[PDB]
RNA sequence: GUGAGUAAAUUUGG
RNA sequence: AAAUCUUUCUCAC
């Protein structure tokens, strides 16, 4: 069966009719024609004689059954068939010449190769471009992954509190506490309430990043489920103040300042200003009525949200614990310390890339993944795969790619490989 | 007048075409699925919908409980066929007022693969998801479980659990002159390809079907189809050896050239039919029985056949049986395939390259190192390293293939091609 | 955490990253080096190695794969109306029909037919010539790809011409039966772990394994390589006038078109690409940016770094490495006997979507897990524990659900915990069934499936045909009424109404 | 550019 | 105001 003679089929099955009434002739071509079920044998199909009829040219024969009776058009203009009546037929219906166009070659070289080869020609070519000269050596020791932190550390510094990272603890106050505290910071920022919600409105933006320093890291974070779930929540519930069994959260639309007629609900790409409560003793604390606590705000969009949300805390610990080599202690700044420092604060590493939205931290162990694996790697370019502070921007994935950085330099340390 | 705008300046259109216009547009929802879930209690509907009307109505699904032992080994791809609906039953289907698509989507025949480390005595195929327990495809007659066993436990005296005769139960395939007969005991039938279709008196017999899906034919009625000869009382009395081997991919033993025996009940293989430690084994067994069309090549066949005629240009005779088995091995049944490397051209190209590389289920094999004799007669070794590497074991006298510490020369070793581990002689 | 992994860890258990940034700075930053490279100052897009001993598959007839044409992803359709230039982002069926109709033509078989039979550039093939065409064929639109784990910075992909689709498909699928016919060990059509498997037989008869990896892939591509690869296989016009396209390619950015006339956008000839290199010579087993060659020497180690400088395939210096106990390609480790690397591997976490599809992937995922050697089963039991007392915590409100029934999961109301055994192997009320991998779709699933289709003028049903039709055959609005009409008609004198849903695993289940 | 209002994400997750 | 060309709702002339 080919398209090419489906026209040709067409032109033999012209009001040719059988049984006062009935179309005689029915083209395998045509969807209306075809027999429902009746799987096909040749290009039409003969319900008066009850016979599958498949056209040909000479010395072309068609994968066909044999039953099916073959009409030859023949080179010069005549047709031959077995059976008279085709044959007759064919003669009458084929009286316009009906050539079957041949078969394109995917080769096909059509008139205008040479034209649009020339084209070609006159357009800019590359260069050879230089041979590059590959040192294989060693991978990076430790001394280089304590140089790559130490020279994020020397860049970019340390904040004086944990920020929003801080939150993955208990604040200290009681649920009425806790929303009047959030509450009444959203009021004292001249926060908008309308609707019985708060709204965060803006003007004018300095079109510059924020300032990007490492967050220290928190004792432990009891709360990441809790933190993560209320984070899943704000997605749609934003403007008023959620509500978890430890801790609670505000998440407050960041919509333009119009004027008089301005944005009054938020709409799909509206952004988020999450706002939690941690223990205080930091710039950020915020007093009412004897009650204190620090008030951490987090800037995200509403895909950030979404996929900081979706993660599962426990399962993955659980999964890294499956077959995790002994965690030592580590101090505010991920630095090994044995006498002062704390094993839980590798759960406060976990929530970090939880709330990581860039994930750097998995380029990170990829990057570690095949310096594990490798015997020689390229001279001054393996070493150049751990420098990804260009490919993010932000106090959060800064934190997690200095504490990426710091895993793999306590790896390096106490578990040598 | 949809049609004049969506094709505006056409009066037909592919049917694709228009299939492809009736989809049912999907928007992408931004809010996240727990969100989607809680709108409007559309999952707590759904779920007391289902609890109320679709849950009492669910067939209940038998249990498996069939299990081996198991040993891990090296990963491997385990092949899951899932036969799709013949053509007369999609057709039948179809007139009895089912939906067109649907029927359509299950017309096609699906094979899937999955890794998996755990390997059972006999190669079995496992379940999804309980390969490290052992749960077996496979279900539980003596003849029945030995006819698809490489090795039966006990010979009855019949071609199907040894050498011998054939069995009621056992029926055969065979090629004689430009006809194929099929002869079940009671019953015996003749088929012949016309065009694209296996024409046959009776196609829905059994052996019918078989034929037709190892020839990769539509079955189809004919009864002006008649052949002159017929030995199928003499061969069916008569005695064959059974070779060792598990059941092909079609599940069916070859017993003779383009000979084919089949057990009623065993439809499809429900084990490895080709594995490491039993390729070569395979390929000598139908080292002279035609094409086979049980083993799935990597590639091109056409090219594959190129190479084992460039290896099969030198080599010793025991070489050239091999090679011969493998291209029998590879080659489908009935199709337009030169696959006897005797009056196959020697294709130039094909010595050009220096190493001569076949993947045949998954399993690559340098023809070059089977004509010097490697998988057969000697192992290969490659030095790794000098220093010992921890959890190593030493290496044996005879070492499988794998990675082994040799105190004799301190060095870690690779061992490949062994013999130990694709002839294995016992 | 997956720095004190005992065994191998890519740390895929988060999701990928996110992003909401438009993606002008990537396809900008993309033209930039593309425009560097042509320059010949970083890297090599000059391919210099020999291609000659490819067979040619001119003589094959021109076959097109209409499926492939139609789909609902994105593609870029291009208008002229008073001598500018609009490209709009449209759907690839749409676009495809809009070019069927500027271009009075049945099929895109057709189309392809009347372009390669025209006898010049400016002869009418209805409402456009070939010489427009091309025009128009030569501008991309850019778009984001994030949730990439390990891409910190979301990467660009380009939206093309739906002429440049139909001619890619040709060339494409040419290329992939040549690699197919010419390859050493076939693997284009292969996964992760059956490419990692091939390459440890492959790779097993030398001492040093070469885990490699190439760097701007797409960028150093350029079309001169391109009609190289093409012309040596038999593309014809063909491919002339797709290398003609690619080097005059134009990206619309924001509002700007930028010329990009140096290597390609994207992966779009991942085949033609792998054969620049598989085409000189076998030592190699590749596919796109990713090879796993071994050696046995240093010469031998400057012989494939020879090879793969003369064929464009820059070795990433930063990612790729060399290893003697151990073989990586596709992300996927394995030992040099071929056993699975131990440790998590690239084992990927299952973030929260729906209190039972949660629970079906997490199946998935862990029997994936046990199948391999990854973790014992008895680990894979107390994993999908851990995960139903999630679920649990997460979906346990009155929001979700209001039962009580001890069958159902603690997540739904109920008191049951099933066990990974026994919900493998069929042993759970029938409400688990969904949940098994092999078992049938979700409530979670079927909801949000609804939810998404719930959001004009609808053409005339095309459904219920019957199975035998081929679907490249013509129908005009009369033959769908009519095959409707017919098909009403037989269900009818059937006593039936709308046809009955067919579903093969229940019918497989009644057949015996 | 002017004016006007406030279908969509809050209903409903501890 | 912040993870800073993003936080850009609708209708009418
Ligand atoms: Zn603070
Ligand atoms: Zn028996
Ligand atoms: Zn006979």
């Amino acid at each position: 069966m080919d398209s090419r003679f489906a026209q040709l089929t067409g032109v033999f099955c012209d009001d040719f009719t059988y049984s006062e009434g009935s179309r005689r002739f029915l083209s395998s071509y045509s969807t209306v024609e075809r027999r429902p079920g009746v799987p096909v044998e040749g290009d039409c199909y003969d319900c008066l004689k009850n016979k599958w009829i498949a056209f040909e040219l000479e010395g072309q024969p068609r994968k066909f059954p044999k039953a099916t009776v073959r009409c030859i058009l023949n080179n010069d203009a005549t047709y031959v068939c077995s059976e008279q009546e085709y044959q007759q037929i064919c003669k009458v219906q084929f009286k316009d010449y009906l050539e079957i166009d041949g078969v394109v070659k995917v080769g096909h070289k059509a008139s205008y190769d040479a034209e649009l080869r020339e084209r070609l020609l006159e357009l800019p070519h590359p260069k050879s471009g230089p041979k590059p000269r590959i040192e294989w050596v060693a991978p990076p020791r430790l001394a280089d992954i304590s140089k790559e932190t130490a020279e994020l550390k020397r860049q970019y510094g340390f904040f004086e509190c944990s920020k929003f990272l801080a939150c993955g603890e208990e604040c200290g106050l009681d649920q009425e506490a806790r929303e009047l505290i959030l509450n009444e910071y959203a009021r004292d920022r001249e926060f908008e309430f309308r609707n019985g919600g708060w709204i965060q409105r803006y003007t004018v933006a300095s079109h510059k990043p924020a300032t990007q320093k490492i967050l220290p890291l928190p004792a432990s974070a009891p709360l990441a489920r809790e933190l993560l779930m209320l984070i899943a929540r704000s997605t749609t519930q934003a403007g008023k103040v959620l509500h978890s069994d430890n801790t609670s959260i505000l998440a407050v639309p960041v919509m333009r300042d119009s004027g008089k007629h301005s944005k009054r609900r938020p709409t799909a790409s509206t952004h988020h200003l999450v706002v939690g409560l941690s223990k205080p003793g930091c710039e950020h604390d915020f007093e009412f009525d004897g009650y204190r606590a620090a008030v951490h705000v987090m800037h995200l969009d509403p895909k950030q949200s979404a996929n900081i949300g979706e993660q599962d805390f426990v399962s993955t610990r659980e999964i890294y614990k499956l077959d995790m080599l002994e965690l030592p202690p580590i101090s505010r700044k991920g630095d090994l310390d044995r006498a002062s420092g704390l094993e839980t604060r590798w759960d406060v590493i976990l929530l970090l890339e939880c709330l990581d939205s860039t994930r750097v931290s998995q380029a990170v162990a990829q990057h570690f993944n095949r310096h594990r694996l490798a015997l020689s790697v390229c001279k001054d370019e393996f070493r150049k795969g751990y420098q990804l502070a260009s490919e993010i921007r932000g106090t959060i994935p800064l934190s997690s790619l200095y504490y990426s950085l710091c895993a793999v330099r306590l790896r390096m340390t106490v578990h040598p490989f | 007048s949809q049609f004049g705008k969506s094709f505006k300046g056409r009066t037909e259109v592919t049917i694709t075409e228009y299939r492809s216009h009736t989809v049912k547009d999907v928007h992408r929802s931004l809010l996240t699925a727990d969100k989607s879930l809680r709108k409007s209690f559309c999952f707590r509907n759904a779920l007391n919908q289902f609890l109320d009307k679709d849950l009492p109505l669910l067939p209940i699904r038998p249990k498996l409980e069939s299990r081996v032992a198991v040993k891990k080994s090296k990963l491997r791809s385990q092949l899951s066929f899932r036969p799709g609906l013949t053509q007369e039953e999609a057709i039948d289907l179809y007139n009895k007022g089912y939906d067109g698509d649907s029927v359509s989507g299950a017309l096609q025949d699906r094979v899937v693969n999955e890794p998996v480390a755990y390997s059972s005595a006999d190669n079995d195929k496992f379940h999804r998801g309980l390969a490290a327990l052992g749960y077996t495809l496979a279900d539980r007659d003596t003849c029945e479980s030995g006819f698809v066993r490489a090795i039966p436990t006990t010979p009855c005296g019949f071609i199907c659990c040894g050498p011998g005769s054939f069995k009621d139960s056992l029926g055969f395939v065979i090629k004689i002159g430009e006809f194929w007969h099929m002869y079940d005991g009671f019953q015996h039938f003749v088929a012949v390809e016309d065009a694209k279709f296996l024409a046959s008196k009776s196609p829905s017999f059994w052996l019918a079907k078989r034929l037709a899906k190892r020839l990769n034919l539509v079955p189809k009625e004919d009864p002006s189809v008649a052949a002159a000869e017929c030995p199928c009382k003499k061969v069916w009395e008569a005695s064959f050896a059974r070779a060792p081997t598990a059941l092909d991919p079609f599940g069916g033993r070859a017993f003779c050239d383009q000979g084919w025996v089949y057990h009623r009940d065993v439809g499809y293989a429900t084990a490895n039919h080709i594995s490491q430690e039993t390729l070569f084994q395979q390929a000598l067994s139908v080292r002279n029985l035609g094409p086979q069309g049980s083993a799935n090549v990597s590639g091109s066949i056409h090219t594959a056949l190129d190479r084992l005629r460039a290896a099969y240009s030198r080599g010793t005779p025991a070489s050239r049986s091999i090679l011969q088995g493998l291209a029998n091995l590879i080659t489908p049944v009935g199709e337009n395939f030169e696959c006897d490397l005797d009056k196959r051209k020697l294709n130039i190209k094909a010595l050009r390259s220096p190493e001569r590389y076949i993947t045949i289920e998954g399993l690559v094999v340098n023809l070059d190192d089977v004509v010097r004799g490697f998988y057969l007669d000697k192992a290969k070794v490659t030095v790794l390293s000098r220093s010992k590497w921890m959890g190593y074991e030493d290496l044996p006298q005879k070492p499988p293939n794998g990675t082994f510490y040799c105190r004799k020369r301190k060095a870690m070793l690779l061992i490949s091609c062994s013999p130990g581990t694709y002839a294995k002689k016992r | 955490m997956w720095a004190f992994q005992e065994g191998v860890c890519k740390g895929n258990l988060l999701s990928g990253p996110t992003s909401m940034k438009a993606p002008d700075s990537a396809a900008r930053e993309s033209i930039d080096r593309a425009s560097e490279i042509m320059t010949g100052k970083s890297y090599n897009a000059v391919h210099t190695g020999d291609l000659s001993k490819l067979p040619n598959q001119g003589e094959s007839p021109l076959r097109i794969v209409d499926s492939d044409l139609y789909s609902e992803r994105s593609c870029c359709w291009v208008i002229e109306k008073e001598g500018r230039v609009v490209c709009k982002s449209t759907t690839l069926t749409r676009g495809m029909t809009s070019l069927l109709n500027t271009t009075k033509c049945s099929s895109p078989s057709e189309l392809i037919c009347k372009v390669l039979t025209v006898e010049s550039l400016s002869e009418k093939i209805g409402d456009t010539s070939v010489e427009e065409l091309l025009s128009h064929g030569r501008y991309f639109k850019c778009a984001l790809r994030d949730q990439e784990r390990g891409k910190p910075k979301s990467r660009a992909i380009f939206l093309s011409h739906p002429f440049f689709r139909l001619l890619s498909s040709v060339v494409e699928t040419h290329a992939r039966s040549v690699l197919s016919k010419v390859s050493a060990v076939y693997t284009a059509t292969a996964s992760a772990e059956q490419r990692a498997m091939m390459a440890a037989q492959v790779v097993e008869s030398r001492k040093h394994v070469l885990n490699g990896d190439c760097t701007k892939y797409n960028e150093a591509i350029d079309a001169d390589t391109l009609l190289k690869v093409w012309d040596a296989i038999g593309m014809g016009s063909i491919g002339v006038m797709l290398a003609y396209m690619v080097r005059r390619k134009c990206v619309l950015i924001k509002d700007t078109l930028v010329e990009c006339p140096g290597g390609m956008l994207m992966g779009m000839f991942n085949a033609t690409a792998t054969l620049a290199l598989q085409g000189t010579t076998d030592r190699f087993l590749s596919f796109s940016d990713d090879f796993i060659t071994s050696f046995n020497s240093p010469a031998e180690l400057r012989e494939i770094e020879d090879l793969l400088f003369a064929s464009c395939h820059n070795l990433s210096l930063k990612k790729s490495y060399i290893s003697v106990a151990s073989l990586e390609i596709n992300s996927c480790t394995l030992t040099r006997d071929g056993d699975l690397a131990t440790g998590l591997g690239c084992t990927a976490g299952v973030p929260f979507r729906g209190p039972l599809v949660t629970l079906k992937q997490t199946a998935a995922m862990l029997s994936g897990a046990v199948d391999s050697g990854v973790m014992p089963f008895h680990s894979a039991e107390r994993l999908f524990q851990i995960k139903q007392q999630e679920c649990a915590y997460r979906y346990n409100n009155p929001t979700y659900t209001t039962r009580n029934e001890d069958f159902l999961p603690t997540c739904l109301g109920g008191k049951t915990v099933i066990s990974f055994q026994s919900l493998l192997t069929w042993d759970c009320h029938p409400f688990w069934y969904q949940v098994h991998p092999d078992g049938p779709d979700t409530i979670d699933q079927k909801v949000l499936s609804v939810l998404a289709s719930k959001t004009r003028t609808r053409l005339e049903a095309l459904s219920d045909l019957d199975p035998l039709v081929p679907h490249r055959l013509l129908v005009s609005e009369s033959d769908v009424s009519k095959i409707r009409a017919a098909r009403q008609a037989h269900l009818k004198s059937l006593g039936l109404e709308q046809p009955t849903n067919f579903n093969y695993a229940i019918y497989k289940a009644v057949q015996p």
